[PDB]
């Protein structure tokens, strides 16, 4: 209703007026199927700007860091209808944030279902689930004898709507799902996508064997980008469409601009001489008409020795020099590149011409002296 | 000569009831509202000086009953006074309205009141009490120091602004945003003003942290304004920063790119390579976002004007510049061609980046051969895997001045035996979407065409009319830009190029076409440096004449 004697009524239906001067409500509210005790006291007069509201601990622990939040609504709400709103409001918020506390299952199909269909499966492809069932990662095998996983995130009704799929390989994953369709069905369909990149992979396992693939080590299956080094301080970046991989890729030189040129004259020169029945590798030697060499330093391969926050070697003079006092992350930085970053973190502290503050990438004491 | 007062007395107290609202903007809505009006404010001004320097004062009584009330409120009023050379104007204005014999005490209390106001404007005091005391003690007259102290007042902000940057997320004092909000409002009167430069610069830096904007696009579009007329010269990540964060700013750049090539400056691509190169667009876009929506635009333009060749010109400029300011900044760290122009084959792409410049110019026919190749495979085979469909494989094309324009100018010198490549790919540029069927109608008739003009070379020098025959439809275009082609590249040409240009120049139309087309073809030569002396002088000497005619 407009009047909040009916749509309170309507929208808070557990929340009974003890008091004739309905001052005093007691009772329960609702949220998300779970029904939760609530004791809101008025003064003499219908104002909010003072009122009691206590819970039970239950609801407080669930209110958790919104106290002052709701303390406010309390000062700045008009009606009590429309603080009942916003609190419901409120709840839905806190518990859709906690998901991962907030679970009774429907057994009798949940749990049982998924013993039903993983054995449709086969008892070999599980690898992981975590212990709330909520994710369970399988495990698949390429042709090529290659290892691909996939995460399922599950819902509380599995059956009825769409698990969330999870899955490495670099094109987007469609899934049909039906809520007749189950486990084996997403199952096909991966093995399909599998199979559909197989070309991709040769060419990357080609790559990743007979070169000096740098900048992804243990590289993912999710990668299309391959910084190769050749001869010794030049690099050429190959990044190559999945569909068409066998196609000339875009690829373009980093090194010494001297030794860059001629290169780029002789791919220029050369790129028509592509062709899509040899690997990218059988054409990239033939168009540029050299060799790389493999692995020319496999343990000092490149320590990118680069800024860590800006990626570059001299920043104004600046050199990666500021270090981790660390033996597991050892990242240079830059003196203004750390300072700019360490002074707009809350953690770090300031003493007189020195800061101490974490590491970036490892969140360990690091000082730096301006 | 139609009005006089009329329209000037409207908007008199149009803005005489405007002022009295406004009267010293010392809150924040007297201030948008001064900040946005005042433009106007300023002509209104030129058209009022223009009335008083033409007669002469205390003797007439036009706007005189209140117009020392109008300026008495313009100049207490500082977010005026701060507009380019309203300050010099308004002076102006009482120059008029001063009397040298002041005979009537009315006129004389004028003078006394307008030195009294320019005492006001010029030499008042309405600054702190301390440093006033200090520095007439020190023998210091305000003038002096105002500079330095002007400077010092923006670097403490400048510097403090940077700082409230620095401190993303520290429990320290949050510069309040109302502060900022303030200045921004006192940057846009005196964007012109060379003594703020850095305060403009650390506000269009330092963004931080907030969900919201903070800044209001009354400073957006003056700083727009003055960047594009180059009124303040900023440095480069400043403007960058500000097209990231006001996007009807970018596009407002843009369209101040596109009068240059339609209005003013039609065919001058040597000024369209300044335009380009002093905006720091080509730079700006080395920025995966505002290429987009610069391309964008671009197509917006390609479809309205179904393929204006002048268009197509400033585009394989814009690409050309771009290149070559994304290669420069871009060792470590740039975005891949998928990501700049997602809608085709990286593959094209990767091939007409490579310039022509560093390339045989007997190696030119092959590549071309092979771009055409593969251009069928990308648009014919319209499969899953490839293009949307023709038209992004197309705008591929056009941004590569060189490839496009080379084809013909090749067909002529393989004539004998045309390539087939090379017809289809031709008919592509001048006719995509088309229909196999018509594709190949389009390719046997310029085939005829050659063996035409192929047997009309090897003649001697000949009449103009046998060459309209062949001209004598949808594929007009197509034709007349290859025999223009023909007439510059063949020996023969010089002497029977005027009699073909008068035929073909039936309208304005063509004639702007075939301008475009030489200064094109001219730009193209002479960056890739490549010539006969003949075709260069003959061409220049033809756009020459051609450009009185249009
Ligand atoms: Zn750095
Ligand atoms: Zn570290």
């Amino acid at each position: 209703m407009a009047v909040t004697e009916a749509s309170l009524l309507r929208q808070c239906p557990l929340l009974l007026p003890q008091n004739r001067s309905k001052t005093v409500y007691e009772g329960f509210i609702s949220a998300q199927g779970r029904d939760f005790h609530l004791r809101i006291v008025l003064p003499e007069d219908l104002q909010l700007k003072n009122a009691r509201l206590l819970c039970s601990w239950q609801l407080r622990t669930i209110l958790s860091g919104y106290h002052r939040i709701v303390q406010q609504r309390m000062q700045h709400s008009p009606d009590l209808m429309s603080f009942m709103m916003e609190l419901k409001m409120l709840l839905e918020v806190a518990l859709k944030n906690r998901q991962e506390l907030y679970a009774l299952p429907p057994p009798p199909q949940f749990y049982s279902s998924l013993i039903e269909e993983i054995g449709t499966l086969g008892w070999d492809k599980l690898v992981y689930a975590d212990t709330c069932f909520s994710t369970i990662k399988l495990k698949a095998e390429d042709a090529s004898g290659r290892e691909h996983l996939i995460t399922l995130k599950l819902k509380a009704k599995y059956p009825a709507e769409s698990p969330d799929y999870f899955v490495d390989f670099p094109v987007p994953f469609c899934a049909s799902w039906t809520p007749q369709s189950s486990l084996i069905s997403i199952y096909s369909q991966f093995l399909a996508a599998i199979e559909s990149l197989k070309a991709f992979w040769d060419v990357m396992d080609e790559i990743d064997e007979k070169t000096w693939v740098l900048e992804p080590e243990k590289p993912p299956r999710s990668a299309t980008a391959r910084r190769i080094a050749l001869g010794n301080n030049v690099s050429i970046n190959i990044e190559v469409d999945p569909r068409h991989p066998t196609m000339l890729p875009e690829c373009f030189f980093l090194g010494a601009d001297h030794v860059v040129k001629p290169l780029g004259i002789k791919l220029s020169r050369n790129i028509h001489l592509w062709d899509p029945e040899n690997s990218v590798l059988q054409n990239l030697k033939d168009v540029l008409e050299i060799d790389f060499p493999a692995r020319a330093i496999l343990e000092k391969s490149d320590f990118t020795m680069d800024c860590g926050i800006c990626y570059a070697y001299q920043l104004d003079g600046t050199i990666p020099d500021q270090v981790c006092d660390n033996s597991q992350c050892g990242q240079p930085f830059h003196q203004i590149c750390l300072y700019e970053w360490l002074r707009g973190l809350l953690t770090s502290r300031q003493s007189f011409n020195i800061i101490f503050g974490e590491c970036p990438y490892c969140s360990k004491p690091i000082t730096l002296k301006m | 000569m139609a009005q006089d007062s009329v329209d000037l007395s409207c908007d008199y107290q149009f803005w005489m009831q405007k002022l009295s609202v406004w009267d010293q903007a010392s809150t924040l809505e007297t201030q948008q509202d001064t900040c946005l009006h005042v433009a106007q404010f300023q002509e209104f001004l030129r058209k009022m000086y223009e009335a008083l320097k033409e007669m002469d004062s205390n003797t007439v009584i036009e706007r005189f009953p209140t117009i020392g009330q109008l300026l008495a409120k313009a100049c207490w009023n500082p977010f005026i006074l701060a507009y380019d050379e309203s300050q010099k104007i308004l002076i102006w204005c009482l120059c008029c309205l001063i009397n040298k014999e002041p005979q009537n005490s009315g006129q004389s209390k004028l003078n006394s009141w307008i030195q009294g106001v320019l005492s006001h404007i010029l030499s008042a005091l309405r600054f702190d009490k301390e440093v006033a005391l200090f520095t007439q003690g020190l023998g210091y007259a305000p003038i002096d120091y105002y500079p330095g102290l002007l400077k010092n007042m923006v670097l403490s902000l400048a510097s403090e602004l940077r700082e409230n940057h620095l401190n993303g997320f520290n429990t320290q004092r949050r510069m309040a945003p109302e502060r900022v909000a303030s200045l921004s409002r006192v940057c846009v009167p005196l964007i012109t003003l060379t003594d703020v430069d850095p305060l403009v610069e650390a506000l269009l830096i330092c963004h931080g942290r907030e969900p919201q904007e903070i800044l209001q696009p009354e400073f957006f579009e003056a700083v727009n304004e003055a960047i594009l007329l180059k009124k303040i010269s900023l440095p480069m990540s400043a403007v960058v920063c500000l097209w990231l964060r006001h996007l009807p700013s970018l596009e407002k750049a843009m369209l101040h790119l596109f009068e240059k090539l339609i209005s003013s400056e039609r065919n001058c691509l040597r000024r369209i390579e300044c335009f380009i190169k002093d905006s720091s667009l080509p730079q700006a876009a080395c920025h995966p976002a505002i290429f987009r929506v610069v391309d964008e635009m671009f197509r917006c333009a390609l479809l309205e004007t179904d393929g204006a060749l002048e268009i197509i010109a400033t585009i394989q400029v814009f690409t050309q510049c771009f290149v070559e300011a994304l290669e420069k900044a871009s060792k470590q760290l740039r975005f891949a061609l998928k990501t700049y122009f997602p809608y085709t084959s990286p593959s094209l792409a990767m091939v007409l980046l490579q310039d022509p410049q560093d390339i045989p110019r007997g190696h030119w026919l092959q590549t071309l051969k092979h771009i055409s190749e593969l251009l069928r495979e990308a648009v014919e085979d319209q499969t899953h895997g490839s293009c949307g469909g023709p038209f992004e494989s197309w705008f591929l094309f056009i941004h590569f001045g060189g490839w496009a324009e080379m084809v013909a100018e090749q067909l002529l010198m393989s004539a004998a035996e045309p390539p087939t490549a090379l017809l289809w790919l031709l008919a592509f540029y001048y006719g995509p979407r088309d229909g196999r069927q018509q594709r190949a109608q389009t390719m046997v008739q310029v085939k005829a065409v050659l063996g035409h003009l192929l047997a009309m070379s090897r003649s001697s020098s000949l009449s103009a009319q046998d060459l309209q025959t062949v001209a004598g439809a949808p594929a007009q275009q197509l034709i007349r830009h290859l025999l223009l082609n023909f007439l510059l590249w063949a020996p023969g040409g010089h002497t029977i190029a005027w009699d073909v240009i008068t035929l073909m120049a039936h309208t304005a139309e063509i004639t702007h076409e075939i301008i475009g087309f030489l200064d094109q073809t001219l730009y193209r030569w002479n960056r890739l440096g490549i010539e006969s002396p003949r075709s260069e002088k003959l061409a220049r000497e033809l756009l020459k004449e051609l450009r009185t005619q249009v």
